[PDB]
């Protein structure tokens, strides 16, 4: 779903 | 004498990467996700060759970011290989894992991988 | 509290992991190839997540090996990428990730991938 | 004449690769996943080194599954690039890259990546 | 009906992929090296999604090249994992595994990884 | 979440 | 040293 | 040809 590394 | 890696790298979707490289080959710092707040700052620790090939294309260096730091955890961590490349356009050129703790090992979205490429200046 | 991960770590290969997982997310320690000489020993430095899932399958962490030590120098960098898991048949399952320096990077040789399984005693 | 991949191998995990190498590299055959079951069966179509080094340790191969069939459709493929080892302990040694073609490349859970072993009896 | 992968496609340093998706999800064709002589043309098969999510990104897809022709053998095969974007930037972004027959499978240069990305019209 | 390639 | 993939 | 991380 989710992850910090690929945060816009 | 001169590494070239110690600064600032910025990838091509908004991320920094924040490096001192030690006499020694330490590589330390700062990974920060493009959101760039407080909470998007992680540690960083590697290795880089302290004495490249005189001939060569580049000066090999790796490191890793968990993805834990004071305001949240991804039970996760990610290892970028590369070589840095000097120069006018200069560059580190990577590949990663993101491995996943949670997820059983032989399961679905246990370990990704994808590439990333570091300059001195934001696209 | 208690990461597990401390200690020494044998691959399926002959090669050697000694380790120390810090309070805070720190991996140090040194990594011997097969040969397991003075010429065979490695700094390595990485970091795991110290507040992993209380479910969860596993610890993710990383490492960098530099392939430079006091004796030769391969002009390469190792990334592990994986996860520790518990129990009475302890595991750190891992990919890896090694890049040349020298290699031009988009050609032959530049980045190879594997897998390597450790546990606390050697096949 | 006789490469020794035509037949069945099982991976470590339950998992069926049913194939004919044909004179000419063609790989053509059906993966089984561990279900075992019509919904768990899909086309897979590759290629392999017909004339491999008569000192070599192997044979160069891969082959894709896109993982749709007539019963479901995981909007996903996987790509196994490897090398088949012949004698009594016969095997095929692979790597893995599993894409989803749903998910944005450079978001998570694009490619995944890990390794398989097949053997001619299953574990 | 109409899956856009039908065509020619240029990665990003000189080589060439000439596809035809068949209705099932066959993928056949002719990879050429960036030498583009007669030397440099290898049979490609894979699989594609023929039937991707309407709201997805993308179509996901896979090939195989074992680097054997009429001309020449360097004992080895890539696949290639990706997924196919349309549009007036239509791309096929891809990860790839190429791995050497020959080799001694856990030895240095078994098997490579690296990425590419195939476009309409050359860079 | 589930994927037929890693299906028990 | 060589492989026809990375030709140039 | 050669690398430490393989050898024997
Ligand atoms: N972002
Ligand atoms: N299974
Ligand atoms: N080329
Ligand atoms: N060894």
């Amino acid at each position: 779903w989710s992850h910090p590394q690929f945060e816009k | 004498m001169e590494a070239g890696i110690t600064g600032t790298w910025y990838n091509q979707l908004g991320s920094t990467f924040i490096v001192t490289a030690g006499a020694d080959g330490a590589l330390t710092g700062t990974y920060v996700t493009a959101r760039g707040n407080a909470e998007s700052r992680y540690v960083l620790t590697g290795r880089y060759d302290s004495a490249p090939a005189t001939d060569g294309s580049g000066t090999a260096l790796g490191w890793t970011v968990a993805w834990k730091n004071n305001y949240r955890n991804a039970h996760s961590a990610t290892t970028w290989s590369g070589q840095y490349v000097g120069g006018a356009e200069a560059r580190i050129n990577t590949q990663w894992l993101l491995t996943s703790g949670t997820t059983e090992y032989n399961a679905f979205m246990s370990t990704l991988v994808g590439h990333d490429t570091f300059t001195k200046v934001k696209p």
